[PDB]
RNA sequence: ACCUCGGAGCAGAACCCAACCUCCGAGCAGUACAUGCUAAGACUUCACCAGUCAAAGCGAACCUCAAUUGAUCCA
């Protein structure tokens, strides 16, 4: 029903984090804290790792 | 350690001091087979040297 | 002695006086401390770095005190 | 372990212990928490930090690892920039 | 047969860890509880598993106090507004009476 | 050169960043508007 | 095993026969009022008030004030009421109240508050600040004379001392102007004392001003038994309390054992206790006014220490007790390298015999 | 030897007996806890407003329970200027009076703990506006733990 | 037939306590995207492994739930 998905930073820092989302939804776009640039930037869904 | 050796006379200050003089005065023990690369001079007792 | 320190220029000297009067003794000398090491070499280096930073800065709770001073002015407001 | 080798007649070392544990010269052993790189999407951030910690061992576990390793690993190593140089010794330890 | 399965869980080892009059330090857990048996009082914090820890260092004291819930707690406010007049609810609370002052003013310079 | 290329890429992304912040925020507000329209239906 | 209660149970006088008849709290506010009353009730079990509240002696703190003024309650309520219906007969008052645009004159409010109820509020705030505990050892008095004091600063500017504001010693360097309403033929004594600020004695205080034998409102014609010294709270010593004490004197009193000399710049000679002063002079005067304030360290205070008092300025700082850090184990079983850092002394490397 | 000045005898530990000393230094204890009940008792001074059916009472009180300052529509000094003692005009007037008395007493920071209906009520909003424009701040500064 | 985890009784009141003992469940879901970092002091399922709470601090703002899970190697 859900999926674990990897979202990378739009700051180009290479930072990324994994969340869960419903499989029937679209690609996630979130505002998450990026510790490399020390501020909150956009992250968007690039990959799906496994099914939840 | 260096001042102790100098004052006890095991190391001559009137001649240049190197690993040969330090080992001959037995202030350091060097084991090249145990990956030792020499002697590092550390800062303990810089106030009384 | 801060005032009779001819190696310090005049305008930076009174700037240091009015800035670090917290560290000026009654006989008119600046007193600086270092305790950050067990080597008096490094403590003296820290003291000299404090002197140098202090000179170059001359060359170049707060909310609480501000609000209390504004209220003090609000009580001050009365004219004769 | 091998108490007497067939070639040298000497006590041997367990390389699993060697590549899993670090021995400070004071007699302590440092290790990592099991499962610190597993299922971090399940694990909470406080739990993740607790798993990322470096921890010590029991007296019993330290004695077992001392018995499983030889005396070469118990020597004093004067490394160039060892991050455990300040941990190699005990300070203000009474009994 | 014996179609009853499960129920093999061990005891939780919960309860009081610091009784009355015990000297406590900051951060020491006073009590662990599944439900709110003992309530936090003065200088006693609560962790999200309803655990009680000492926010300051001093002496643990168990008292009995009146219970006034937060007006956003819906179930509690319903119970209060359904309580008859003249009745005051009581609960058991845990306090830490702090032993030391916050600090001292002492001489450091003679400028 | 590697550090300079990295920090230049970060600096470019961060120069472009606030406009993505504001347009994603108005896009999310538009998602909320379509959601309230659909639950008004 | 059970033990019967030592007193009445809390919800015991409520009848449990049928719960549908009894009237009910339908409001959190009503329950809150009842619960606060029950919390203020004494109770025979252990209480947060017992373990944390201040246990003062039930000595029924003695009044050493003036007798209260006498008023005729009947004509007082008559004039209060007739003011009420004349204001309720003014038509525009209804319009202002309903349109929520009315206002209130604060200066007149404060003046007749000083007239009517200001003494009791001032007494309560003096008790809160702890002058009756410190300066008068528990004894209370209602200050029945308004002691208006301001400090002349700038050329047009006045820094007042009402009942505990912060006044810097830059503003407190010179003598403040004092007025208090009075009649001819009544004697007075005014006193400025710094309670907190004694650098040596933790119990005694400092006399800053002892003006005595005042003929009336005129404060410039009294005996200057001690010159005014501006407050000098030490740096990092916190916030200090200074009190103005006004005493009604009926007879003249000689002040020879308490006469500080021509300029007296010695703290040992300026040591004071108001308790001993009023104990020695009790049958002579009665306190009627009180006005205190708070002070902090300043560059003025540095000036008063250095040039006036011939002193090296003391510096204090507020330091905390060291952290607990329990007894160090040889095998810290599930603790970190941070535990070893906790028990380390020096941050610099050591090499022992090497 | 240099003769020491008899005035220079200073104790190595100062004893400041002001009950407001550490509170104004922001190093004093706030009574933390009581997370399961209302109101929160982590403050130094508290504004409490009692709206009775005839009068509006406003108290500034310490955490121990002593009343610091009080201001009521029960008093003539407020009665003789109000049309009625139960208005938002009444609350605004008592707020301006109490704000003046708090500036006069030196209480600059307080914690006001209203119920939701209180805070939504127009009386308490005019109260808080009157206090803020009078000069007191209804949010205490944080304690300096370190 | 059962094998792991949790709740209630047995086990009435600090903790613990078995039976192919009596009942009920769990192998998730929902929200968020600071669900960031770090760090005193503690608890702990009777060992270990594992698990749990958390002051202060930096940086921001102005999680619910009972269980709801799987070590090492290796990929
Ligand atoms: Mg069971
Ligand atoms: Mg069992
Ligand atoms: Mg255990
Ligand atoms: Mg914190």
């Amino acid at each position: 029903k859900n999926i674990l998905v990897r979202m990378v930073s739009e700051a180009g820092t290479g930072f990324c984090f994994n969340t869960k989302r419903n499989r029937l939804r679209e690609k996630l776009t979130l505002l998450h804290y990026d510790p490399v640039v020390k501020q909150r930037v956009l992250f968007v869904e690039k990959k799906k790792i496994r099914s939840l | 350690r260096l001042q102790y050796l100098i004052d006890l006379g095991r190391v001559d200050p009137s001649q240049p001091i190197d690993l040969t003089q330090l080992v001959n005065g037995r202030g350091v023990t060097i084991q090249p087979l145990k990956r030792d690369y020499g002697v590092q001079l550390v800062e303990e007792g810089a106030d009384t040297f | 002695h801060l005032a009779t320190a001819e190696w310090i220029a005049e305008p930076v000297r009174q700037k240091i006086a009015i800035t670090h009067k917290n560290k000026i003794n009654r006989l008119g000398e600046l007193i600086l401390t270092s305790e950050s090491s067990r080597y008096q070499f490094r403590n003296l280096a820290d003291c000299l770095q404090k002197i140098r930073d202090m000179i170059t800065e001359a060359s170049q709770k707060l909310h609480r005190i501000r609000i209390e001073n504004m209220n003090r002015e609000r009580l001050r407001q009365k004219r004769i | 372990l091998t108490y007497f080798s067939a070639r040298k007649g000497k006590r041997k070392t367990v390389k699993a212990v060697i590549d899993r544990f670090l021995r400070l010269h004071c007699g302590l052993w440092v290790r990592r928490k099991a499962g610190y790189k597993k299922k971090l999407w399940k694990k909470t951030p406080a739990r993740k930090k607790r798993l990322r910690e470096f921890v010590f061992c029991n007296k019993t576990q330290s004695k077992l690892l001392d018995k499983m390793t030889t005396s070469f690993w118990k020597r004093r190593n004067w490394y160039v920039d060892d991050p455990y140089q300040k941990y190699h010794d005990r300070t203000n330890l009474k009994v | 047969s014996s179609k009853n399965l499960g129920g093999k869980s061990s005891g939780r080892r919960q309860g009081i860890k610091k009784m009355e009059g015990h000297y406590v330090h900051a951060g020491n857990i006073i009590a662990t509880q599944r439900h709110f048996r003992w309530h936090p009082g003065a200088h006693v914090g609560v962790g999200k598993n309803k655990c009680l820890y000492a926010l300051e260092e001093g002496i643990v004291r168990y008292t009995k106090e009146v219970y006034v819930p937060h007006p956003r707690n819906t179930e509690a406010v319903d119970l209060i507004t359904r309580l008859p007049k003249g009745a005051v609810l009581y609960k058991t609370f845990v306090h830490v009476v702090p032993a030391k002052p916050e600090g001292t003013f002492k001489l450091v310079a003679m400028l | 050169q590697k550090r300079r290329e990295r920090e230049q890429h970060i600096a470019e992304c961060m120069a472009k960043m606030p406009q993505m912040i504001v347009n994603w925020q108005q896009q999310q507000r538009e998602n909320w508007e379509k959601a309230q329209a659909d639950k008004e239906r | 095993r059970r033990t019967p209660p030592l007193g009445p149970m809390p919800n015991s006088d409520i009848d449990l026969s049928n719960l549908e008849r009894l009237e009910k709290y339908r409001s959190f506010d009503r329950y809150r009022r009842r619960a606060e009353q029950e919390a203020q009730a004494p109770h025979w079990w252990r209480t947060y008030r017992e373990y944390f509240g201040e246990k003062t002696d039930p000595k029924e703190k003695i009044d050493i004030g003036l007798p209260p003024p006498k008023v005729s309650r009947t004509q007082q309520l008559l004039e209060r009421k007739q003011a009420i219906q004349e204001l309720r007969a003014n038509v525009e008052e209804e319009r202002a109240a309903r349109l929520r645009t009315a206002s209130v004159p604060l200066d007149a409010v404060r003046a007749e508050w000083e007239r009517t109820c200001g003494p009791y509020h001032k007494q309560r705030l003096a008790e809160y600040y702890g002058l009756y505990r410190d300066l008068f050892h528990g004894a209370t008095f209602v200050p029945r004379v308004p002691l208006h004091v301001a400090y002349a600063v700038g050329e047009d500017d006045l820094m007042p001392v009402y009942c505990g504001n912060e006044v810097t010693p830059t503003e407190a360097a010179q003598a403040p102007e004092v007025t208090y309403e009075a009649e001819e033929g009544s004697l007075w004594t005014l006193l400025l004392t710094s309670l907190d600020g004694h650098l040596l004695e933790p119990d005694a205080e400092y006399l800053h001003w002892l003006l005595t034998n005042i003929p009336g409102n005129r404060v410039a014609e009294g005996q200057v038994t001690c010159p005014y010294l501006p407050p000098f709270p030490a740096r990092g010593s916190g916030i200090h309390r200074l009190a103005f004490l006004l005493f009604k004197q009926d007879q003249p009193i000689d002040f020879s054992e308490d006469a500080r000399p021509s300029p007296c710049y010695q703290l040992a000679q300026r040591t004071f206790r108001t308790f001993d002063f009023y104990k020695k002079h009790q049958e002579t005067m009665t306190p009627a006014g009180l006005s205190f304030f708070q002070c902090r360290w300043d560059d003025s205070v540095t000036y008063i220490f250095h040039q006036l008092l011939d002193m090296r300025e003391p510096v204090f700082e507020f330091v905390r007790p060291p952290p607990y850090h329990p007894k160090q184990k040889r095998f810290p079983h599930r603790q970190p390298l941070r535990y070893l850092d906790r028990y380390r002394d020096s941050h610099e490397p050591t090499y022992g015999i090497y | 030897e240099v003769d020491p000045v008899e005035n220079e005898a200073v104790a190595p530990e100062f004893t400041n007996r002001n009950p407001r000393n550490l509170e104004l230094l922001s190093v004093a204890r706030k009574e933390r806890g009581w997370r399961t009940v209302f109101p929160s008792r982590e403050f130094w001074h508290r504004l409490r407003v009692i709206r009775t059916q005839h009068h509006v009472e406003a108290l500034v009180e310490h955490q121990n329970g002593k009343v610091v300052v009080s201001a009521s529509t029960r008093e003539w000094a407020i009665k003789k200027h109000l049309y009625s003692t139960r208005n938002v005009v009444a609350c605004e007037s008592i707020g301006r009076v109490l704000a003046q008395r708090c500036l006069e007493a030196g209480i600059n920071f307080m914690v006001y703990q209203p119920t939701p209906w209180e805070a939504a009520s127009d009386s308490m909003k005019r109260l808080q506006s009157a206090m803020t424009e009078g000069g007191v701040v209804l949010r205490e500064p944080q304690r300096i733990y370190e």
